[PDB]
């Protein structure tokens, strides 16, 4: 089986430096050459760069977002190409590809398909430090009313590391909640919300808490949200 | 990319047949450097899908096929499988680049259930959360199919970009899908503005929301 194994993924800070080897196995390793690219979390591929074959002169070339700062390299007796990333940035979380380039030839030239893919490795670049979160009431109205049920909230607001759970009414209430996934606000730190559905007539009557839970900081907060009468 | 641009989601039926367009420029496509497309199934890696415009590498059936006229690429896929639900990228090289580019990518879903029109609801900055000198609005898109949508902020009619953080749908008790989207901005900005708006599109027809606030306060 032709393979290909990334390794050195983790939480490192910015400007610093590390290395990522990439062993392969089941082929001919000096007879490809070789390419890394990355994907940041939920968005698309992005090539980082690649090294030519052996016979080629095992030259490089690098994307214009890494050049002066990341460099590739091979050893061909151990089947390893490595990327060296230098002065980390926030914006360089990504998943780290490995990939070897093809050799099938075409009308007069060999093509340069990524053919074969590592797993990955998640480098994260970050200089957040551990925080509990805070938790601010999603208060409903009519404005959050459509017709006949209405919708309330919790939003946990600030936190870091992932992750956090919520419950409702220490998970006695059930039907109608949704707790989405959390964003990663540019200062390093996640948000998100939990979200039920009630019906509008009971709102006076019952009473509603959230219980959010964020392990990472033994941190418990409990919010009771009011209706506004608005 | 901006060189490589592809629609971010298209769908259909089992057994029909769709196309996701690579719309490139004069400096890759349009000079005759060779298409490639990857499929990225959930949860998986990239795999090689089309090579040299038209190839395809030997553990990818027939139904995948591409093409090129010009300045832009093709991707065919007749007869969608429930097993081709995926990511779908295409790449090419770009002479002012210098390097190898990407489009966008671009969620293939196959129809599994009837469509749905989302759902939407505007919360605003909280009393609690303002008194501690922040505040963001919650933009929450619920109950829609595909997975697919696209959200967008306005203040005074006016569209805003800063401060815009949105998630990727996700599968509901329904099995339909929800996303959020959040606004931050500081106290001042909230109270200056009077109106504010989120805007959510999905299958060509766009629902939106509004917040005012000297209202509910």
């Amino acid at each position: 089986e032709v393979q290909l194994v990334e390794s050195g993924g983790g939480l490192v800070q910015p400007g610093r430096s590390l290395r990522l080897p990439c062993t392969a196995s089941g082929f001919s390793f000096g007879d490809h050459a070789m390419s890394w690219v990355r994907q940041a979390p939920g968005k698309g591929l992005e090539w980082v760069g690649f090294i030519r074959k052996t016979t080629y002169g095992a030259t490089t070339h690098y994307a214009a977002a890494v050049r002066g700062r990341f460099t590739i390299s091979r050893d061909d007796s151990k089947s390893i190409v490595y990327l060296q990333m230098n002065s980390l940035k926030t914006e360089d979380t990504a998943v780290y590809f490995c990939t070897r380039v093809q050799l099938d030839y075409g009308p007069g030239y060999q093509y340069y398909g990524m053919d074969v893919w590592g797993q990955g490795t998640t480098v994260t670049v970050s200089s957040a430090s551990t925080k509990g979160p805070s938790v601010f009431p999603l208060a409903p109205s009519s404005k959050s009313t459509s017709g006949g049920t209405a919708a309330l909230g919790c939003l946990v607001k600030d936190y870091f590391p992932e992750p956090v759970t919520v419950s409702w009414n220490s998970g006695a209430l059930t039907s109608g909640v949704h707790t989405f996934p959390a964003v990663l606000q540019s200062s390093g730190l996640y948000s998100l919300s939990s979200v039920v559905t009630v019906p509008s007539s009971s709102l006076g009557t019952q009473t509603y808490i959230c219980n959010v839970n964020h392990k990472p900081s033994n941190t418990k907060v409990d919010k009771k949200v009011e209706p506004k009468s608005c | 990319e901006s060189v490589l641009t592809q629609p971010p989601s298209v769908s259909g039926a089992p057994g029909q047949r769709v196309t996701i367009s690579c719309t490139g420029m004069n400096s890759n496509i349009g000079a005759g450097y060779d298409v490639y497309w990857y499929q990225q199934l959930p949860g998986r890696a990239p795999k090689l899908l089309i090579y040299g415009n038209s190839n395809r590498p030997s553990g990818v059936p027939d139904r995948f096929s591409g093409s090129r006229s010009g300045t832009s690429a093709s991707l065919a896929i007749t007869g969608l499988q429930a097993e081709d639900e995926a990511d779908y990228y295409c790449q090419s090289y770009d002479t002012s680049l210098n390097g190898w580019a990407f489009g966008g990518g671009t969620k293939l879903t196959v129809l599994g259930q009837p469509k749905a029109a989302p759902s939407v609801t505007l919360f605003p900055p909280s009393s609690e959360e303002l008194q501690a000198n922040k505040a963001t609005l919650v933009c929450l898109v619920s109950d829609f199919y595909p997975g697919a949508v696209t959200v967008a902020w306005k203040a005074d009619g006016s569209p805003v970009k800063v401060g815009v953080e949105t998630t990727k749908p996700s599968k509901q008790s329904n099995n339909k899908y929800a996303a959020s989207s959040y606004l931050s901005l500081t106290p001042e900005q909230w109270k200056s503005h009077r109106s504010y708006s989120c805007r959510v599109t999905h299958e060509g027809s766009t629902v939106e929301k509004t917040v005012a606030p000297a209202e509910c306060s």
